[PDB]
C-alpha cells in the first residue's frame, strides 16, 4: 500500500496548517488538516448535489444541475430551492479547491519540492472563484455564475456564448481556445517525444537529450529542451486558465453585443487599413 | 469595450444562461434613433372626406380633411427628412411626377395593412404600437436598416476564377459582422423555400432511414439570418431560444413566436408590398441597391438595434388612419409555411 | 470509335509492359 | 547518401521492383481499359452529361 | 523566495551542435544554428540547423502552395486589395463547395478551390506527418511523435475528407478561413443538435481539458523537482533518481495513485492525442447516425429538463 | 533503374508508393463515385444511352 | 548537370520531386474537374461541338 | 555541401535521373498532346464557353 | 558570380529557387485563372475577337 | 561565412548554375511569347475588357 | 562600400534582400492588379484612351 522508496521520504513536517495532529498518511493518500477540510468540503458538498438531485427528483448525474439563483435575485442568500443549495456548493467547492491546494503545498514542502503544481492549481481555482464571484459582482449576482451540473453547466456556457451571438469571435475565446489547442498539441509532441527516446523500435537504445534536441531542430527548426518544454507547458496551461478568466468575465460584462461586432468595432476600423 | 451596470432580463430558467444583457449606455446613446417624434393632436373624424376635397387622393380618400392634413404633415416628419413636402410633391400637388409619391402611396397601403393583419401576431406583443412611417423611416427618406440585395448574388459569376466567398466570409451588418451567408435575408426575409428549422431531429436523434435534414450550407444561412435577428433585436441568442435546444419551442421565450411572425412578416412586407415598388422606381435610380433592387425590409429595418421599436410606443390608437382594416384572408401560415397562397407573384 | 483504340492501346501497353514481356529489355 | 545496398542486393531489388510495378501498371492498364470500354473516361465533344443527351424525364445529378 | 525554475537567468552557450548524425543529415541539415537570448530565457537558446528533407520541403511547399491559394482567393474576393484582406482578414475565406455538388468537385469559384485547396492541403499534411515519422526514425527515436500527429490528421481528415463523403456532401467540409471555420463549428453543432449533448464532444473535452491539466500539472511538477534533475526526464526514466520518487510521491500523496516519468509522458500523450480521436468518432457520427445530439441525449437521458417557462412559445407552424 | 537503390532507400519508396496508392486508389474511386457517369454504386445511365451515333473522345463531331 | 549530385543530395531531389509531382498531379487534376470544359468527370459538351468554324488559339478571328 | 559522392556514383545517378526526368517528360508530352487533341486547353479569340456558342438549352456550369 | 557560391551556400540558394518557383508557378497561374481574359480553364472570349481593329499596348490609341 | 567549396567546386556549381537559370529563362520566355501571341498580357488604352467590346450578350464575369 | 562585408554578413543580406524582394514584387503586382488603370488581369481601358489632350504628370493643366 506504499511504494518501494515511498517510506524514505514519509516525514513528518511540512504542514502549513495542521502540526502533527493531522500529518499523517491513510493508505497513499497524505492527510494534513487541509486534507480534512478538503474531505468536509467535498463531501458536503456531493451531499448538497444529492439534495438538490432529491428535491429536484433529478437522480442522474447528466440530468441534475444546482443552478445559481434568479437574476432578480442578485447577491442575497436564495432558498436552497432557489438557488441556496447552488451558493452552498460554491463556497464547499472554493473551500475544497483550496484546500486541496494548500495540501499540496504540504505535500511539497514535505517533499522538499517546489509551489508550483498548487500554484498551477490555484491557477486553475482563480479561474473558478472570478468565474464564480467576479462575473457575479460584475453583473450584479450569482445568477450570473455558472451552475453546477455535468451537462447543464454546459448548457450555461452555450447561453452564455450565445449571449453574444457568436461566441468563437470572442478574443479571449480565441485566445484561450487557440492555448487550449496548443496544449494539447504540445502535451502530444512532449509525450510522444519521450516516448520516442525511451520507447525506439525494438532492439535500439534509449536515445538521450541530444537525440531528441535534433529531432525537433530536424523536424521545426527548434528544440524548446528539456526544461523548456516543462516550462512551456505549465506557461500554456495556466495561460489558458487566464484566457478563460478573461472570457468568463468579459463576455457580459465588457461586451453585451456579439464577438462578431466587437471584432467588427475595432479590426475593420484600423486606420492602415480602413480606406 | 462595453461596462456594467447593463439592463438584464433573464429569459430562461435560472443557471441555463438564458438571459440578455442590454448595455444602458448604448440605449441611452442610441434615444434620438429609437425615440419617435412627439405626436400631432389627435384629429376629428368628422368633415369632408380627403378624396373629395382633393383632386388626387385616393388611399386616405375614406379620411377626414383634417386626419388627412395630420397624417400628411406626420408623413412629412417621419420620411420627408429636410426635403419636406417637395419630397414627394412637385408644384403640382395632385401630380405623381416624382416616384417618392407614388412609393408613399403603397407605403401608406403597406403601413394600413401592418397595423391591421400583423398588429395581433407582431406588432402588438408588449405594447399595442403597430408601426407606422417613422418605425422605418426614422425621420429620413431612406429608413437607415433598409437592407439591399448583396453585390455579389446580382453579379456575374466568374465560375472557374478565384475569390467567390459564395455569399459568406465579409464583413456585413446583415449576418450580425459574422461570416455568415449574406444573402439569408433574401433566403428568408424575401423568400420563401429558405428552411429556418435546420436543427437535426432524426428519431431518437438518429438519421433513421427516413430521415431527411438540411444542408449544412441550410444551417450556415439559417444562423446568419439568426444573427440578423440577434443583431436586429440587441439582444443574443437566448432572447428566444435555450440554445441547448433551439428546436424546442417550449424551451424558448415567447419573443420566439412573435419573431416567427415577423420573419413572415418580413416576407410579407418584402413580397407584397417592397419589391412591386420596383416598377414605380426610375430605372436607374442612386436609391436603388447595386442589384437594382428597392431596400427591402428586415428585421432591424423596425428593430434598428431594438427589442422593440420607438421603445414600444403605442401608434395603433394614436394613428388610426395608418390602420387599415383586417385582410380578409389573411394568415400568416401562407407565407411560405403552409402554403404561398398571400406571397404574391411567387 | 475511339474508345475502341484506347481500349486497345491500353490493352497492348499491359500486354508490352507485363512483367513477362517488359523485363525482356532488360539491360542491367 | 549510400544504402550500402550491394550491386546484387540493388538486381535483385530492382527485379522485384520491375515486377511489382510492372505487373501493377499491366493489371491497372487492364482495369483501366475495362473501364474504358464499360463507359470511356474522356466525353467527346457532345460531351456525355446525361442532361444534354437523355429525356427530360431521366434524372441527372448534373 | 526560491528559485521557480520559470526562466533560466543565467543562459550557458557552447559551440553551436549541428545534430546527431543521421542519414543525409551532412547535406539536409540546414541553417547557421542562431541562438535566441529569448528563447533561451525559456529553453534552448539555439535555433536551427532545420533538415531540409524531401518530404519537409515539399511539405513546406505545399503549405506555402495552399496558403498562397488561399490568399490569391481573399484578393479575388476583395478586388485583389492587400488593404481588404487585411481589413477583412478574419472573416475572409475559401468557401467550401454548396450542398447542390455533393461530393462532385464543383468549378474553381463554386468551391472548387476549396476542393483543390484540401488536396494541396492534405497531401502536404501526409508529407509532414511522412517527415515527423522519417526524422524520428533516423535518430532512431520511437515514432509516437508521428503517431500523435496522425491523431491530429485523422481528426483533420474526418473533419476536412472522410465525414463530407460520408454524408455525401462537401458543404460539411471546413471552410479555409478565420472566422469561417469558426462558423462551421456553430453550423456543425447547430445543424446535428448540439455537441455539447454529443459525448464524444464531452470526452474530447475532458481530454483536452485533461491535457491542460496534466500538462499543466506535469510541467510544474518537473519545475518544482527540477531542483533534483527531473527536467532529464530520460535519464530519470532510464535511472529513477529523487526528482521523479518526489513527484510520483507528491503526486501517490495527492491523488491516491503516481505515475512514473515514463508513464506520466504516456498519459499525457494518450490524453492528448485522445482529443482528435474522440472528437473525430463524435464529429463522424455527427450527420452520419446522429441527427441530432440534443434529441439523442433527450432519448439517453443525458440531456437536463429545465423549469416549464411561464407562457413558452409556441411554434406558429404547428 | 537498379543504381536507384545505391542512393534511395528502397522499403521506403515501396513502402511509401504502397501508402500514396492506397491514398490516390482512395481518391480515384472516390472521384468515380463524385461522378454520376462513373458511380458505379448510384448507378446512373450514360448519355450514350441516348445518343445516336458514338460521341467519341477526338472524332471532331458537330451538333 | 551530372556534377548537381556533387553538391544537391539526388535522394532528396528525386524523393521531393517525386512528392510534388504527386502533389502537382493532383493540383492539375482538380484544376481540370474544377473547368467545366476540361471536366471528364462531369462530361460537360466541348463549344468546338457548336461552333463552325475552328477558333484556333492564335488564330486572329474576329467576331 | 559536398554530398561525397563520386564522379561514377554522380553519373550513374545522373543516367538514372536522365532516364527519369526525360521518360516522364516525354509520357506527359503525349497526354498533353492527346488532351489537347481531346480539348485544346487554350480557347481561341471567341472563346469555348459553352454559353457563346451553344444553344441555350446546353445548360453550362459557366 | 561565379564565386557566389563561397559565399552563400548553393544548396540553400537551390532549393529555395526551385520552392520559391513551383510556389510562383502557382501564383502566376492562379492569377492567370482570376483572370477573365487569362482563364483558360473558364476559356472566356478575348475583347479582342470582338474589337475592328488592334488596341496595341503601346499605340496610343484614341476613343 | 564561407562555404568552403574550392574554386573548382564554385565554377561547376556555377556551370550547372548558368545552364538551369538561362535555359529556364529562355523556355519561360518562349512560354510568355507563346502566351502573349495566344492573349498579349497587357491591355491597350482602349482595354480589353469584354464589357467594353462585346456586343453585351457575351457573359462579361469582370 | 566593399568594406560592408567586413562587418555585415552577405549571406544573410542577400538571402534577405532576395525574400524580401520576392514579397515586394509580389505585394506590388498586388498593388498594380488593385489599380484598375493598371490590372492587366483585367484589362480595363486607360483615361487616355478618352482624353482629348495629354494629361501630363507635372502639367500645370486646368479644367
Ligand atoms: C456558443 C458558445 C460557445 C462557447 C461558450 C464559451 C463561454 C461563455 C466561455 C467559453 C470558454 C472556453 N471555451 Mg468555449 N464555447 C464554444 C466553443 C469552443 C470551442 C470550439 C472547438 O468551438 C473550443 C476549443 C472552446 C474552448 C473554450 C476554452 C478556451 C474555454 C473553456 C475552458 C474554461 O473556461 O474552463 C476552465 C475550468 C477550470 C480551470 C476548472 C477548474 C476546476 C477545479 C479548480 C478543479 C477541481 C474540480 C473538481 C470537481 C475536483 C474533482 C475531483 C476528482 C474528479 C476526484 N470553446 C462555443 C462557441 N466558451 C471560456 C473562455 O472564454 O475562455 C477563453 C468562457 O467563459
Ligand atoms: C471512371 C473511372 C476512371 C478511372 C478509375 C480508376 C480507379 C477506380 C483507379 C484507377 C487507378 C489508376 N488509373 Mg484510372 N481511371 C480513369 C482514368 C484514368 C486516366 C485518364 C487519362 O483518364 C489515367 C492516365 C488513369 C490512370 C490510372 C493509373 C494512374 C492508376 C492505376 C495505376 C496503373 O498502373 O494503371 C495503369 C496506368 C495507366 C492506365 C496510365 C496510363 C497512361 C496512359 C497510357 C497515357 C495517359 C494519357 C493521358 C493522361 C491523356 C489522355 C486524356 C485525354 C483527355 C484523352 N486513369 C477514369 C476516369 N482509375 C487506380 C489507382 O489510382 O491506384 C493508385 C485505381 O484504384
Ligand atoms: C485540361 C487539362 C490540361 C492538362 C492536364 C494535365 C494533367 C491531369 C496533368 C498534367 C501534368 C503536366 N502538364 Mg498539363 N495540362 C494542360 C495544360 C498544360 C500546359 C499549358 C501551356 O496549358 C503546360 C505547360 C502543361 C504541362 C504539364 C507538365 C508541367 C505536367 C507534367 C507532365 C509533363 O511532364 O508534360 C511535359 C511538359 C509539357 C506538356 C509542357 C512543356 C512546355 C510546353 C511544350 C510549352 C509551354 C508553353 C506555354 C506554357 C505557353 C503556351 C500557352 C498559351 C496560353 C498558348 N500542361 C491542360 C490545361 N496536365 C501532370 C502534372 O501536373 O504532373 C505532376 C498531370 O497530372
Ligand atoms: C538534374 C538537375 C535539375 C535542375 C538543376 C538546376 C540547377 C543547377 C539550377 C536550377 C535552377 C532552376 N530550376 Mg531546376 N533542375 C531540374 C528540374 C527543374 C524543373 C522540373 C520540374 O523539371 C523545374 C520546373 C525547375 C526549375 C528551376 C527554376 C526554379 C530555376 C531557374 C530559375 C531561373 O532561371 O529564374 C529566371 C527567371 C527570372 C530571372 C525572372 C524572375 C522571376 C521572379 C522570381 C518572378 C517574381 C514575380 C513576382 C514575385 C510577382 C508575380 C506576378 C504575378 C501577378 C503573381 N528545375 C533538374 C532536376 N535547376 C537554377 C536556380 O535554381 O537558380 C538559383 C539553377 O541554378
Ligand atoms: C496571362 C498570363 C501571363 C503570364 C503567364 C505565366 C505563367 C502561367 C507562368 C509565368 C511565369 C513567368 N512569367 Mg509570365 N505571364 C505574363 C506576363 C509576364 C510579365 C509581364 C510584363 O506581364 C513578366 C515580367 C512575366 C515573367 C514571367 C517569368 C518571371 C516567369 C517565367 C520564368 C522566366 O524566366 O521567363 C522568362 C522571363 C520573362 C518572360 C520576363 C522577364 C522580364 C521581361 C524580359 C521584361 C519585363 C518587362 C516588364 C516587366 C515591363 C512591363 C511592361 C508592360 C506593358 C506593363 N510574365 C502574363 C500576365 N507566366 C512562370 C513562373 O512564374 O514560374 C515560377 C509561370 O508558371
Ligand atoms: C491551468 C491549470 C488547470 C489545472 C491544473 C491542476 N488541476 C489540478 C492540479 C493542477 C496542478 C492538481 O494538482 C489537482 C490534482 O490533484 O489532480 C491532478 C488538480 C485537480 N483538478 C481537477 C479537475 C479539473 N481540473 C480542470 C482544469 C485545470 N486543472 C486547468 C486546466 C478541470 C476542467 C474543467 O478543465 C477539471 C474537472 C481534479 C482532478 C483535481 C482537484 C481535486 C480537488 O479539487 O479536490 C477536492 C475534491 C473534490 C471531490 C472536489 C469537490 C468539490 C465540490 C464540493 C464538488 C462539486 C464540484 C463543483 C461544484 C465544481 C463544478 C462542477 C462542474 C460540473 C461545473
Ligand atoms: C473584503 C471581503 C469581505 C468578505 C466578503 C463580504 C461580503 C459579503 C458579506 C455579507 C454579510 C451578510 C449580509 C447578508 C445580506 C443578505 C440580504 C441581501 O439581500 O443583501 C445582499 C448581500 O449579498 C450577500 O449576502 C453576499 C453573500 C451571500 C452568500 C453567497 C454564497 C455564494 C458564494 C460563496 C463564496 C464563498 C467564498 C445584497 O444583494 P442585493 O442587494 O439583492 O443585490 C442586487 C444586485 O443588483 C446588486 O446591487
Ligand atoms: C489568437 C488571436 C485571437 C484574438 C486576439 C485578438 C486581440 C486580443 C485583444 C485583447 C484586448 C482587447 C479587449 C478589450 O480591449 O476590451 C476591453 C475590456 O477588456 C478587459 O476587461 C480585459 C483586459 C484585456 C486583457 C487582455 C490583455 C474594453
Ligand atoms: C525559413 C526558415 C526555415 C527554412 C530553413 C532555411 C533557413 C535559412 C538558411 O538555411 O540559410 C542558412 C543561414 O541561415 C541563418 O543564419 C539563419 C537561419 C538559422 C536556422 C533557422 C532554421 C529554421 C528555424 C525555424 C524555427 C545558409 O547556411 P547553410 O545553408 O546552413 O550553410
Ligand atoms: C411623401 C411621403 C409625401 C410627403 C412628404 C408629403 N406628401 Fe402630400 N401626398 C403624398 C401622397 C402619396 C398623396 C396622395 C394621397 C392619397 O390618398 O392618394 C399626397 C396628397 C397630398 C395632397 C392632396 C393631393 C391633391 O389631390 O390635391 C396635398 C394637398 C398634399 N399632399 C400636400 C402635402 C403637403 C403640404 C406636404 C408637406 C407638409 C405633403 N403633402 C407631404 C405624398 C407626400
Ligand atoms: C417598414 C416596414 C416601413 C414602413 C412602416 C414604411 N416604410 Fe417606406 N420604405 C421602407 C423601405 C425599406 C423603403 C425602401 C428604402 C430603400 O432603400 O430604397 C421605403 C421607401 C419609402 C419611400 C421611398 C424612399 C426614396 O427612395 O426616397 C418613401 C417615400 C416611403 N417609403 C414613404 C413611406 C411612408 C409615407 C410611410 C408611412 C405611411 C412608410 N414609408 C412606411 C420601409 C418602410
Ligand atoms: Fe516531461
Amino acid at each position: 500500500a506504499m511504494l518501494d522508496f515511498e517510506r524514505k521520504y514519509r516525514v513528518r513536517g511540512g504542514t502549513l496548517l495542521g502540526g502533527d495532529l493531522f500529518d499523517f498518511w491513510v493508505g497513499p493518500f497524505y492527510v494534513g488538516f487541509f486534507g480534512v477540510t478538503a474531505i468536509f468540503c467535498a463531501v458536503f458538498g456531493f451531499l448538497m448535489i444529492g439534495l438538490k438531485a432529491a428535491i429536484s427528483e433529478t437522480w442522474s448525474i447528466f440530468q441534475l444541475v444546482l443552478a445559481p439563483p434568479n437574476l432578480e435575485n442578485g447577491f442575497a442568500l436564495a432558498p436552497l430551492d432557489e438557488g441556496g443549495l447552488w451558493q452552498i456548493v460554491t463556497a464547499c467547492a472554493i473551500g475544497a479547491f483550496v484546500s486541496w491546494a494548500l495540501r499540496e503545498v504540504e505535500i511539497s514542502r514535505k517533499l522538499g519540492i517546489g509551489y508550483h503544481i498548487p500554484f498551477a492549481f490555484g491557477v486553475a481555482i482563480s479561474f473558478f472563484v472570478l468565474a464564480q464571484l467576479g462575473r457575479p459582482l460584475l453583473l450584479g449576482g450569482w445568477g450570473h455564475a455558472f451552475p453546477y451540473g455535468i451537462i447543464a453547466h454546459l448548457d450555461w456556457v452555450n447561453n452564455v456564448g450565445y449571449q453574444n451571438l457568436h461566441y468563437h469571435y470572442h478574443w479571449a475565446h480565441m485566445l484561450g481556445c487557440s492555448l487550449f489547442f496548443a496544449t494539447s498539441f504540445a502535451l502530444a509532441l512532449h509525450g510522444g517525444l519521450i516516448l520516442s527516446v525511451t520507447n525506439p523500435k525494438k532492439g535500439e537504445v534509449v536515445k538521450t537529450a541530444e537525440h531528441e534536441n535534433t529531432f525537433f531542430r530536424d523536424f521545426v527548426g527548434y528544440s524548446i529542451g528539456s526544461l523548456g518544454i516543462h516550462r512551456l507547458g505549465l506557461a500554456l496551461a495556466l495561460s489558458t486558465s487566464i484566457s478563460c478568466i478573461f472570457g468568463i468575465l468579459t463576455t457580459g460584462p465588457f461586451w453585451s453585443r456579439g464577438w462578431p461586432e466587437w471584432w467588427y468595432t475595432w479590426w475593420p476600423q484600423i486606420p492602415i487599413w480602413n480606406w | 469595450c462595453e461596462r456594467p451596470p447593463f439592463e438584464q432580463e433573464q429569459t430562461g430558467p435560472r443557471g441555463t444562461g438564458m438571459y440578455v444583457l442590454d448595455n444602458p449606455r448604448i440605449l441611452e446613446s442610441r434615444l434620438d434613433l429609437h425615440t419617435a417624434p412627439e405626436a400631432r393632436p389627435m384629429a376629428s373624424e368628422d368633415g369632408e372626406r380627403a378624396g373629395d376635397v382633393h383632386e388626387n387622393v385616393q388611399v386616405l380618400a375614406d379620411l377626414s380633411d383634417e386626419q388627412f392634413w395630420r397624417i400628411k404633415e406626420e408623413m412629412t416628419d417621419w420620411v420627408a427628412g429636410d426635403e419636406g413636402c417637395t419630397y414627394c410633391h412637385t408644384d403640382d400637388l395632385a401630380s405623381d411626377e416624382k416616384y417618392q409619391y407614388r412609393v408613399s402611396r403603397d407605403m401608406i397601403e403597406m403601413t394600413r395593412y401592418l397595423n391591421a393583419n400583423w398588429a395581433d401576431t407582431h406588432l402588438t406583443h408588449s405594447n399595442e404600437a403597430g408601426v407606422t412611417c417613422y418605425t422605418c423611416h426614422r425621420g429620413e427618406p431612406i429608413p437607415p436598416a433598409s437592407w439591399h440585395s448583396e453585390e455579389e448574388s446580382g453579379e456575374t459569376r466568374f465560375m472557374t476564377g478565384m475569390g467567390d466567398l459564395q455569399l459568406q466570409n465579409k464583413i456585413s451588418s446583415k449576418t450580425a459582422y459574422t461570416a455568415f451567408p449574406r444573402d439569408a435575408l433574401d433566403t428568408f426575409l424575401v423568400g420563401h423555400e429558405g428552411e429556418l428549422s435546420i436543427v437535426g431531429e432524426g428519431e431518437g436523434g438518429l438519421r433513421t432511414a427516413t430521415t431527411e435534414g438540411v444542408s449544412l450550407r441550410e444551417a450556415y444561412e439559417a444562423v446568419g439570418l439568426m444573427m440578423h435577428l440577434s443583431y436586429s433585436l440587441d439582444a443574443g441568442c437566448t432572447l428566444c431560444h435555450n440554445v441547448s435546444r433551439w428546436a424546442s419551442w417550449e424551451d424558448s421565450p415567447k419573443e420566439r413566436e412573435t419573431a416567427w411572425h415577423g420573419i413572415r412578416m418580413a416576407r410579407d412586407i418584402n413580397v407584397n408590398w417592397i419589391n412591386p415598388l420596383i416598377d414605380e422606381y426610375p430605372e436607374d435610380a442612386d436609391v436603388l441597391g447595386p442589384t437594382g433592387d428597392v431596400g427591402k425590409v428586415s428585421c432591424q429595418t423596425c428593430h434598428n438595434k431594438e427589442r422593440r421599436p420607438l421603445y414600444g410606443e403605442e401608434f395603433l390608437e394614436l394613428y388610426p388612419e395608418l390602420v387599415g382594416e383586417p385582410d380578409p384572408d389573411f394568415d400568416y401560415l401562407q407565407f411560405g409555411d403552409l402554403g404561398t397562397d398571400l406571397l404574391k407573384g411567387v | 470509335g475511339d474508345a475502341g483504340i484506347v481500349v486497345a492501346v491500353l490493352v497492348i501497353l499491359a500486354i508490352l509492359g507485363w512483367p513477362n514481356i517488359s523485363s525482356t529489355l532488360r539491360r542491367w | 547518401i549510400r544504402t550500402g545496398l550491394t550491386d546484387e542486393e540493388c538486381q535483385e531489388i530492382h527485379e522485384m521492383n520491375m515486377l511489382g510495378m510492372h505487373a501493377y501498371w499491366s493489371i491497372g492498364l487492364i482495369a483501366n481499359a475495362l473501364a474504358y470500354a464499360w463507359r470511356p473516361f474522356h466525353q467527346g465533344r457532345a460531351g456525355n452529361r446525361l442532361e444534354d443527351h437523355a429525356p427530360d424525364y431521366v434524372r441527372s445529378a448534373l | 523566495a526560491e528559485y521557480q525554475n520559470v526562466f533560466t537567468r543565467v543562459q550557458v552557450r557552447g559551440p553551436a551542435e549541428q545534430g546527431l548524425e543521421v542519414p543525409g543529415g551532412s547535406w539536409n541539415r540546414v541553417g547557421r544554428p542562431r541562438f535566441s537570448y529569448l528563447l533561451g530565457k525559456i529553453g534552448d537558446a539555439q535555433v536551427g540547423p532545420i533538415y531540409l528533407g524531401a518530404t519537409g520541403v515539399v511539405a513546406s511547399l505545399g503549405f506555402l502552395i495552399f496558403c498562397l491559394m488561399v490568399g490569391f482567393n481573399w484578393l479575388a474576393a476583395v478586388d485583389w486589395s492587400v488593404r481588404e484582406v487585411f481589413r477583412q482578414f478574419w472573416w475572409l475565406a475559401v468557401e467550401v463547395p454548396p450542398p447542390e455538388y455533393g461530393l462532385r468537385i464543383p468549378p474553381f469559384n463554386d468551391g472548387g478551390w476549396f476542393l483543390w485547396g484540401l488536396a494541396i492541403c492534405s497531401l502536404s499534411l501526409l508529407m509532414w506527418w511522412a517527415r515527423t515519422y522519417i526524422r524520428a526514425r533516423a535518430l532512431g527515436l520511437g515514432t509516437h511523435v508521428a503517431w500523435a500527429f496522425a491523431a491530429a490528421l485523422w481528426f483533420y481528415f474526418i473533419i476536412t475528407i472522410i465525414r463530407p463523403v460520408a454524408i455525401g456532401s462537401w458543404d460539411e467540409s471546413l471552410p479555409i478561413g478565420m472566422f469561417a471555420h469558426l462558423d462551421w463549428l456553430v453550423a456543425i453543432s447547430e445543424r446535428y443538435g448540439n455537441f455539447y449533448y454529443n459525448p464524444f464532444h464531452m470526452l474530447s473535452i475532458a481530454f483536452c481539458f485533461g491535457s491542460a491539466l496534466l500538462f499543466a500539472a506535469h510541467g510544474a511538477t518537473i519545475l518544482a523537482t527540477g531542483r533534483y534533475n527531473s527536467e532529464r526526464e530520460i535519464e530519470q526514466i532510464t535511472d529513477r533518481g529523487t526528482g521523479s520518487e518526489r513527484a510520483a510521491l507528491f503526486w501517490r500523496w495527492t491523488m491516491g495513485f503516481n505515475a512514473t516519468m515514463e508513464s506520466i509522458h504516456r498519459w499525457g500523450y494518450w490524453m492528448a492525442i485522445l482529443v482528435p480521436l474522440v472528437a473525430s468518432i463524435g464529429l463522424f457520427l455527427s450527420g452520419t447516425v446522429i441527427e441530432s445530439w440534443y434529441e439523442w441525449g433527450l432519448k439517453h437521458n443525458l440531456v437536463p429538463i429545465y423549469e416549464e417557462l411561464s407562457d413558452p412559445a409556441r411554434n406558429p407552424a404547428a | 533503374m537498379w543504381k536507384l537503390w545505391k542512393f534511395v532507400d528502397f522499403r521506403m519508396t515501396a513502402v511509401g508508393f504502397h501508402l500514396f496508392f492506397a491514398l490516390l486508389a482512395f481518391a480515384v474511386h472516390f472521384a468515380c463515385i463524385s461522378s454520376e457517369r462513373f458511380n458505379w454504386l448510384e448507378g446512373a445511365p450514360a448519355a450514350e444511352y441516348y445518343m445516336d451515333e458514338d460521341p467519341g473522345i477526338w472524332k471532331r463531331t458537330s451538333y
